[PDB]
């Protein structure tokens, strides 16, 4: 159960997560022309890169019972909900007891990924990451934050 | 970040930009040139050194075009050209935000704010289409015409320097149930150009309400 | 607000849920290629339709303070989940601490509703940028 | 009051705070030789800044009774000590047994800000001397 | 991890101080000029000495986990802040869930010493040792307490 999932992310977001996930040598554009190239995994060249500059990264998180997941959502079978960070699904002591356990996605939603004591297919979690946060309205900002640098 | 251009069409050319950026160049952000036509759904065009979209002769097609920053004319279009953006968010132009110039410019829903000059000018022939455009924060005025004629059936202009509209040269400005709020005189014609508005809401006039004179003519009612 | 949700019922639940949301006329396919068709609310034809067959519907439900919820769950600021049934949103007694509240969709899926004291499509969802104006300055080029 | 810390902060830290905490032109070095260069708030130059690259930063607070801290340690007479976010020194409850506060500075340092009723700047910090004029006294000499 | 320690000390402070760390025999001299001599580890000759005179003396803390340290203060993992008078930092029950230990200098200031499960070096030690109390200041208060004694 592997999700592809895009983001923008700034320039320090996007140095950390080049450096948790490993880069051997890539060039990273961003959103106004700007680019940050890595070398052997070393930050070599950056052109002019403004505040606010948005880079386009791919990462795949992938939904196993034996690996972590980051925060999610518990519920026995006689009614208690809990919730759990960073620890696998199988590292639960009674997972016996447990029914549901939804993925929680820092926007306060819940996707169903295990019901019925087996992990919920890819399909099924597509549709249900489309149908959790539906009606979900973000703030529309734009601010340009460069100008052509040279003097043309 | 090019010298020119960031994506151009010319010679009854088509393009494609649905989500793209066109940031940063030296010169328009999308231009098109003779007859081509680029779409540009939902991009975002801004900080350019000048116009965010120009249309020398030829279509652009945009929803929600996203422009802020651009050296110049946020949109534009000229010697025939016809740009549609139903819900185009164009903002801190150094000029004009959006400038007809003998052509055809279909912003309906527009909303555009803090421009450097007028919030919106159709000058030397030309329309310009709006439905509930808001203003916001003019450079001179909010609706400019020059023998060119400006529909807006509802606007809310608001925080403009000089005048809220202004008609020049003939041109009318058809904009009835318009929210506007401002200090000056509301409502300015003159060199015999008309203006259409409603009388719900009590707006000063720079001529008589509803008789002709060496201006323009307007019908308040 | 209109939360659309899929789900998949058989040949009785198909045909409960079809009577009771009146459905004029329309035809619905399962995944064997079986399919009922319904006229002026009435179960003309159906081919073939074995048990253990799923029609998959599309459902909508007007979410709203005011009218009551089948079944929600709410969680409060310090992390407490419960569960209420037949209740309407306003009529909770502590909404003062009530922070989230999902609608549990009888899949045992959550779509959020309600976050930090407004509907979900009130409330904007803003993002984060460092606060700076343009640049607009002239840099040296290397060409 | 003013605090100053010195901090190591890796390359991604290092942009976060510079752009939190605006800097127009100059350049930061790490341990490894490897440098970056802002010029106007922008990033011109990165020259080889491998991993775990620490960049020294000195860090300038302003501490204030009125203007509220990130993380403070507080110790009552009696010894209990406690620890608080986000709340400025005046707004403690219980300021009539709290005798000394300190910053912790994310790096578990502690500076002494606040000691018995006043900002450390304040107290003063009698020494201890012997109460006596001068002796203005003729002594035998022996030579 | 030996740390130099300049101080200034009465008669009386001196007299124990020498006592305490064993001197053979040293001459100290004071503030304003007076000096006291120990021989064989006894007061031999000691000059007009007036109360208030100072005696500058260098004394080296050494900072280990096998030697006592006078006064500490220590984090525990679960959040508890406790304070150990006069015993090693081994000599705690559970050094596990210790965290943070930070030395305290009758200032009020904390100086961190062990931190990560290992003890602070020299050099960041200096750091936080002039780190912890930047804004101490110290009353001035002059007296001469003297004058030359002999009759000139």
């Amino acid at each position: 159960l592997i999700i592809k999932h895009q983001m923008k992310l700034h320039l320090n977001e996007l140095v950390d997560w080049a450096w948790r996930n490993g880069v051997t040598s890539e060039k990273f554009h961003s959103n106004n022309g700007s680019y940050v190239i890595f070398d052997h995994s070393a930050v070599v060249e950056t052109y002019i890169i403004n505040k606010n500059d948005l880079f386009n990264v791919t990462e795949e998180i992938e939904i196993t019972l034996d690996k972590p997941i980051d925060y999610f959502l518990e519920k026995d079978m006689y009614g208690n909900y809990r919730e759990h960070f960073g620890i696998a699904i199988n590292d639960l002591l009674f997972l016996n007891t447990t029914v549901n356990i939804w993925l929680v996605n820092d926007d306060n939603s819940h996707i169903l990924i295990y019901k019925d004591g087996k992990l919920i297919d890819e399909y099924m979690y597509h549709q249900f990451e489309y149908e959790a946060n539906q009606n979900k309205h973000i703030y529309p900002n734009n601010k340009a934050s460069g100008t052509y640098p040279h003097k043309t | 970040r090019n010298k020119w251009h960031g994506v151009i069409a010319s010679n009854n050319s088509k393009v494609d930009f649905t989500s793209g950026n066109a940031n940063e160049n030296g010169l328009d952000g999308i231009q098109c040139t003779h007859g081509s036509t680029v779409q540009a759904r939902l991009s975002t065009t801004n900080g350019n050194k000048r116009n965010g979209v120009l249309a020398y002769a030829g279509d652009v097609y945009c929803q929600e075009i996203n422009c802020d920053g651009n050296g110049r004319r946020g949109l534009e279009a000229t010697r025939g050209g016809y740009v549609a953006a139903y819900g185009a968010k164009v903002s801190r132009s150094k000029d004009d935000n959006v400038l007809a110039y003998g052509s055809m410019i279909s912003i309906n829903e527009a909303l555009i704010e803090r421009a450097g000059r007028n919030g919106i000018e159709a000058t030397r022939g030309g329309q310009i289409f709006a439905d509930r455009i808001t203003i916001t924060g003019s450079g001179d005025f909010g609706i400019l015409a020059y023998a060119s004629k400006v529909f807006a059936e509802a606007s809310n202009i608001s925080g403009t320097k000089n005048e809220p509209v202004y008609a020049t040269r003939g041109g009318e400005v058809t904009c009835f149930g318009s929210n506007i709020s401002s200090n000056k005189t509301v409502y300015n014609v003159y060199n015999g150009s008309r203006i259409f508005t409603d009388k719900d809401h009590g707006y000063s006039t720079n001529v008589d309400p509803q008789t002709l004179s060496s201006k323009g003519l307007i019908i308040l009612g």
